[PDB]
């Protein structure tokens, strides 16, 4: 089979230096002149910037000189001027070249941070530089004489050498000098007597330099570029519409900075030869050299010697260099943002007759948006004889179109965002209503995974054009299909504020109403009852209920009982499906209780009954809070009748206190933390005062004289059913607020004594100023600091995705409660859920295994699990997967919007980072900045230091900056002593056994320490033990496992120690080394296996390393980047995310993973 | 110690080094760095706090 | 409408190649080289493939099979139109 | 030395040739006049260069 020449679908990408030959392979022409366009008629001038022989027609299918109008003549060369007519847009295809006169500098190798040229030939810059200016003469090729080859000289020096040595020494200067070093180069000679020189002598500053630089020439031999070609003899011109000289309204002109470099470069350089034909003398060739230097230098990357300006305006030229990296740090357009069609954007507002699978869309909006489908159902059908006359009948609106399109809207989704994109819940699938308005209508369910207001938040419409895309969107993207947040299990649909103020206000019991103690057959009667007037929502009465329990096997079991329950619980009933136990509807129904009803509800009876269960529990929460006349009055909030006597009390302390630094009884400061203290204490009493009043004070009769329940009052309700508002709000409204802190941080000891419902006067409002504009400060400095965490994140991770089935390893992490101080600041049935057992456990008694082996620990197995007292669950983990380039499904665990096990394909790191990053506005040494300084792994300010090795330890020597640790281990030798600087306090005992990894000393540890001297195990656990006590005291929910992918990026690479394939100390993968070692460990060498050590890297700092480069190019320098790429000719293949997003191809990931995969191995195979 | 880190000695030579300071890489002169220096704050042209 | 693909998802484990699938079914239906398997409502082949895999009588095998009968579908008909191409020798 | 920015490595490199006396203008063309007479009269004394005329 003939392999192929021309067009296919192309695979990979190769990048490296360019030779003059190839450079002119690519040249179409050479641009002889600086001309641009003939001054009247805008023709282009021949062989100029803009040109149409060598670049390209300027109209389409048409001969500038005008002869061959023709679209037939086509191949066809003019013979006038050349011009081959074809398509406008090769103009925007073909490229051309300048022959240079005198050799010339790239300087992205000169200036490069680890100068190529300077390294390379072993060379300083400052030297190179000098010799490129002509300020001094450097050796090439020396050969015996009396000097050395990179030996560098001066005028006189060079001339009294030459005059002691005519041949057989040899000296150059500038740009040819450079490149006459660079082609004398051998690099294979080097290589040789480096090695050799390796060997012999034994010095840790010699060797290592050294093996670093053999390690270097290798590679860039290897890359099979030469090194003159960090020299150009050629210089490549650019497209011309790539840089278009197009015009503007008022015959204006406007073109691009590249014109006014490269017409730069080609003055210069012609001028150059110029001066060579009329033999000008040294000094004026030499300046105009350099001038040739610096313009194409200012021509590629411009800012890197002088920054030259553009014509007429001060700010500095647009330079290649520029014109690749873009801007707003590094932004490559498929990273800041790309423009799309078939969409739009809008207000938003509620639409609570929606189902949630739904939305709805702006009539003119969905009849813009689908035009074309508008237009073919318009004329498939027959209503428009063509194309044409459909557009004219749309753009009419003709009454016959609103039914097309309501038949081209049916079936087909759309995708609805929102502006702050943080977890994939940012962007969901709605099916379009046709709705009257210019305002897109947005399920209330769904306002909570948007976390969007109605306060003129405006939201973003895509339509999924291809039919694959409808069938993700509506299997994937699609709201029903995402009850449940990817974080943790927790259902995200959970109500929000209106309808669980219904829920709450149904049921309810006040102590007295209509139809006290009475009793009823069924909550129809209940209802009936209830609508009629008779009874109250709100009474406590015995029912009948018929409930149903699946507890047989795949069977619902139906039992009847007289419930004590009331009204409005008996009412609501009647919505909750089938299995579910009335007990769940018989409470107070707040919003956690209301939540935990869906919960149950959904590891129940499944997926759909969930979704109209929602549905219902919306559209009946609404109405009976709509009902319910629930409002706000001045009176609503009750403030303590004890309050102004609170106030004297405390006042009177103050006074106390002040009288005792008057005589002088205490001091300033203690004086201060008094006052402060009592307070303080005094804002807590009225706080639990005006709590206790507005709570309980209702006091009420049934049928005695009386008793009392928890309020009725509408303030009260609303924060105590989680509608809106809490107690720490309600405090502000009735009780004092708080004390504030000027902006040095200190608390002012006279803090607010009025509050809301009372006036505030000047001072206290004037102090409560500064509050506010360091919370909105603060804030909207947290948002971006959330942004930046998540990039970090997602950048980190990204490509790791689930590849293989499963690794089969018996290896994970030991899962225990968290047990923090006090009682259980977290359980152990949420941190083994969902996840699956590394090997079977057993009960007290053994040879009976309740959970086999690796299974899937669901609701029923982890209440089996908390039926047994087990305290003790070994799990797989992410970090500790065995798969190589990726995670085995079996190892990650069944967490997703569904219930089921995680899918093969989908892309874990990307949702691991979003699940960590959304949370992230709500986070508050602690903090959100102490988050950041984990994933950094970064070593604090003061730093513990564990115990290298177990046994008995001594203080050994005296005081010179460190009084020396001796450790004495039982067996082994004794080398190991640590230098610990004695003017730090020390907790070890001098006479005491240490394990390895005991306390030295007090204060936080690096993690680096942790993994070393503790085990990988360990320092994972640290890592996610102490992130989520970051999140959790915050009150985030965010499971283990996000965190714990976050962490197997962080250990990525690792340096090893022993050898016998690889260098001794390179850091590398775990999964190269990993893989190479067990590959190694049979057949091969029998066994030469390398033994490695696991590294920490942070985040920030994992990110760095990624194989393809046009990855690397994006989120990092692009300018080093491509360079440092080009010169080991690095081959990027793919295989990655970002990488094939920026190439514009189907994501190896999602459902894109049945291409990659079909794919990945056709190659490298048969 | 000030004066024990000042590599100067007499105004000239202070008026060098603060000419070749504000433009440096070019050679100094007597007239170059007394125009500059008395253009810098004492120059009722160059310079004002009104 | 198919409100949830929940069903579907039951029928073929891996929910992207559910996508995939059920796809490359509704392109069958689209662009017209056949019909339904079952009732259309007015869903758009977007729905009537869901439909199609959660009755269980659509998915890849059945499919893969499908199609590389009706390839000896056509070879049957061009059996005598190539043959007749022994000019090549 | 060294500033970089060609302006300088110019301006200096070129301040070092000094200004030529009055008379040195008249010894440097005649100088001029030596040479260039002198390749005049040998295209004078080359018979192909006459034949060729
Ligand atoms: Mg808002
Ligand atoms: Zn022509
Ligand atoms: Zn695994």
């Amino acid at each position: 089979l003939k392999a192929q020449t021309k067009t296919e679908e192309f695979d990979a990408i190769k990048i490296a230096l360019a030779s003059p030959d190839m450079i002119r392979s690519w040249s179409f022409g050479e641009v002889k002149k600086p001309e641009t366009i003939n001054y009247r008629t805008f023709k282009p001038e021949r062989d100029g910037l803009f040109c149409a022989r060598i670049f390209g027609p300027v109209k389409d299918y048409e001969c500038l000189c005008g002869k061959y109008k023709r679209l037939k003549h086509r191949g066809v060369i003019c013979e006038k001027c050349g011009v081959e007519v074809t398509q406008t847009k090769v103009r925007r295809e073909r490229m051309g070249h300048i022959e240079l006169a005198s050799p010339t500098a790239h300087i992205w190798f000169l200036k490069s941070l680890p100068s190529r040229i300077g390294l390379l030939l072993d060379m300083p810059l400052r030297d190179i530089e000098r010799v490129l200016y002509f300020e001094s003469y450097v050796v090439i090729e020396g050969g015996m004489t009396n000097l050395e080859r990179q030996q560098i000289l001066t005028e006189e020096q060079y001339l009294d050498a030459l005059e002691e040595f005519g041949d057989e020494f040899d000296a150059k200067m500038g740009a040819e000098a450079i490149q006459a070093l660079l082609k004398s180069m051998d690099l294979e000679q080097e290589c040789e007597q480096l090695r050799e020189e390796l060997n012999e002598t034994n010095s840790e500053t010699k060797r290592k330099k050294l093996t670093k630089r053999i390690k270097l020439l290798e590679a860039f031999v290897q890359s099979g570029n030469k090194p003159e070609w960090m020299i150009l003899t050629v210089l490549p011109v650019l497209p011309p519409d790539l840089r278009p000289l197009v015009p503007l309204d008022g015959g204006r002109f406007a073109t691009s900075d590249l014109n006014d470099l490269y017409r730069r470069v080609i003055n210069r350089n012609n001028r150059l030869k110029r001066l060579l034909d009329l033999a000008a003398p040294d000094i004026i060739v030499r300046n105009e050299k350099r001038m040739l230097q610096e313009a194409v230098d200012a021509l590629l990357d411009n800012g890197r010697r002088g920054r030259a300006i553009t014509g007429s305006n001060k700010r500095p030229l647009k330079s290649l260099a520029d014109m690749i990296k873009g801007k707003q740090g590094r932004f490559r357009q498929n990273l800041l943002g790309k423009r799309v069609d078939y969409s739009g954007r809008s207000v938003i507002t509620v639409g609570p007759y929606l189902r949630l699978h739904q939305c709805g869309l702006p009539k003119k909006m969905a009849l813009e948006l689908f035009k074309p489908f508008i237009y073919g159902k318009l004329e498939l059908r027959g209503l428009a004889t063509t194309i044409k006359a459909a557009k004219k009948m749309v753009e009419r609106e003709e009454a016959v179109v609103w039914d097309i399109l309501d038949e081209v809207i049916r079936e087909h989704p759309v995708l609805l965002n929102r502006a702050p994109t943080l977890h994939r819940l940012g962007i969901q699938a709605f099916e379009p209503v046709l709705i009257e308005g210019k305002a897109i209508q947005l399920h209330p369910l769904v306002c909570a995974a948007y976390n969007a207001d109605f306060d003129g938040d405006q939201m973003a419409v895509h339509v999924p054009l291809t039919l694959e895309a409808q069938l993700e969107a509506r299997a994937l993207m699609m709201s029903t299909n995402n009850i449940l947040s990817p974080a943790n299990g927790e259902p995200i649909i959970v109500p929000s504020q209106d309808v669980v103020l219904g829920l709450y206000y149904m049921t309810r019991d006040c102590v007295n109403a209509k139809g006290e103690g009475m009793v009823l057959t069924g909550p129809k009667e209940a209802e009936r009852l209830y609508r009629s007037g008779l009874a109250s929502l709100h009474a406590r009465v015995k029912v009948r209920i018929t409930e149903y329990e699946k507890d047989a096997n795949g069977e619902l079991v139906a039992k009847t009982s007289l419930k004590d329950t009331t009204v409005g619980r008996a009412i609501l009933w009647m919505i909750v499906p089938k299995g579910l136990p009335y007990s769940i509807v018989n409470q107070a129904l707040g919003k956690k209780a209301i939540s935990k009803m869906l919960n149950t509800c959904y590891r129940i009876l499944g997926l759909k009954p969930t979704v109209i269960f929602a549905d219902q529990i919306m559209y009946t929460g609404f109405a009976y809070a709509a009902r319910s006349g629930a409002s706000v009055g001045i009176d609503d909030m009750v403030i303590p009748e004890k309050k102004h006597e609170i106030i004297s009390e405390a006042e009177a302390e103050v006074a106390e206190i002040q009288e005792q630094f008057q005589s002088g009884l205490v001091t300033a400061g203690e004086r201060y933390n008094k006052v402060i203290d009592i307070w303080a204490a005094a804002n807590d009493r009225v706080s639990k005062a005006m709590m206790d009043n507005l709570q309980t004070e209702t006091v009420i009769n049934r049928d005695g004289q009386e008793e009392k329940q928890v309020s009725f009052n509408s303030i009260y309700m609303m924060a105590d059913s989680g509608a809106r508002g809490s107690a720490a709000q309600i405090r502000q409204l009735a009780g004092m607020r708080g004390l504030m802190a000027k902006p040095d941080g200190s608390i002012i000891e006279t803090p607010i004594t009025a509050n809301f419902r009372e006036g505030l006067n000047v001072l206290q409002y004037f102090i409560s100023t500064h509050g506010a504009r360091k919370g909105l400060a603060d804030t909207a400095l947290k948002t971006a600091n959330s942004g930046y965490l998540t990039r970090r994140l997602v950048d980190v991770a990204q490509d790791l995705v689930v590849t293989e089935d499963d690794c089969g390893t018996h290896e994970g992490i030991m899962m225990t409660p968290v047990i923090e101080g006090g009682d259980v600041k977290e359980p152990l049935r949420d941190r083994v859920l969902g996840r699956v057992t590394a090997e079977d456990v057993l009960k007290p008694g053994t040879a009976d295994i309740l959970v086999p082996r690796n299974t899937l620990l669901h609701e029923q197995w982890c209440d089996l699990l908390e039926e047994n007292s087990v305290d003790a669950v070994k799990v797989r983990s992410v970090v500790s997967c065995d798969t190589d380039f990726g995670v085995c499904a079996h190892c990650y665990g069944r967490d997703l919007a569904r219930g089921h096990i995680i899918n093969k394909g989908e892309a874990i790191g990307v949702i691991a980072a979003q699940s960590i990053g959304e949370p992230g506005t709500q986070l508050t040494t602690g903090g959100l900045p102490r988050v950041a300084d984990l994933f950094e792994a970064r070593r604090p300010k003061e730093p513990a230091i564990l115990a290298e090795i177990s046994g008995i330890v001594s203080f050994g020597k005296e005081t010179k900056g460190k009084r020396r640790l001796v450790i004495t281990p039982v067996d082994g030798s004794d080398p190991y002593e640590e230098m610990i600087p004695k003017w730090r306090q020390l907790n070890v005992f001098e006479g005491e056994r240490v394990e390895r990894g005991d306390v030295i000393s007090d204060g936080p540890e690096a993690p680096h320490d942790i993994l070393r001297l503790r085990g990988v195990h360990a320092v994972t656990r640290y890592i996610v033990n102490e992130v989520q006590d970051v999140y959790r005291l915050q009150g985030v929910k965010i499971n283990d496992k996000h965190i714990e992918v976050i962490v197997r990026q962080m250990l990525r690479k690792a340096t090893i120690v022993n050898a016998g394939s690889s260098d001794f100390l390179e850091g590398e993968q775990v999964e190269y080394s990993r893989v190479k070692i067990a590959n190694r460990e049979l057949e091969a060498n029998g066994k030469v296996g390398a033994t490695y050590s696991r590294d920490l890297l942070g985040i920030t700092k994992a990110s760095l390393a990624t194989e393809s480069f046009i990855s690397a190019a994006s989120f990092q320098e692009t300018t080093r980047v491509l360079t440092e790429a080009a010169v080991a000719g690095k081959r990027d293949e793919l295989r990655g995310l970002k990488e094939n997003v920026i190439v514009g191809r189907l994501i190896p990931a999602g459902t894109g993973y049945a291409y990659h995969q079909d794919r990945m191995r056709r190659r490298a195979a048969g | 110690e000030t004066l024990r880190v000042d590599p100067t000695n007499d105004r000239l030579s202070a008026l060098v080094e603060i000419y070749r300071m504000m433009r440096p890489g070019e050679p100094p002169t007597r007239e170059a760095a007394e125009s500059l220096f008395e253009n810098l704050f004492f120059s009722e042209d160059r310079y004002d706090l009104s | 409408a198919r409100v949830t693909v929940q069903d579907a998802v039951e029928k073929i484990g891996n929910r992207f190649d559910l996508v995939l699938v059920a796809a490359r079914r509704a392109r069958q239906m689209q662009v017209g080289g056949k019909d339904p398997l079952v009732p259309e409502e007015n869903d758009k082949t977007t729905v009537i493939a869901l439909r199609e895999i959660e009755e269980g009588l659509i998915n890849n095998q059945i499919l893969d099979v499908r199609e590389r009968q009706e390839q000896q579908e056509q070879e049957a008909a061009e059996l005598q139109a190539v043959t007749a191409i022994a000019e090549g020798r | 030395g060294r500033t970089t920015d060609p302006v300088r490595m110019y301006m200096r490199e070129m301040g070092t040739v000094e200004l030529l006396t009055r008379e040195g203008e008249i010894d440097i063309a005649k100088r001029i006049e030596d040479g260039i007479n002198q390749v005049q009269c040998s295209v004078a004394e080359y018979p192909e260069a006459i034949t060729y005329l």
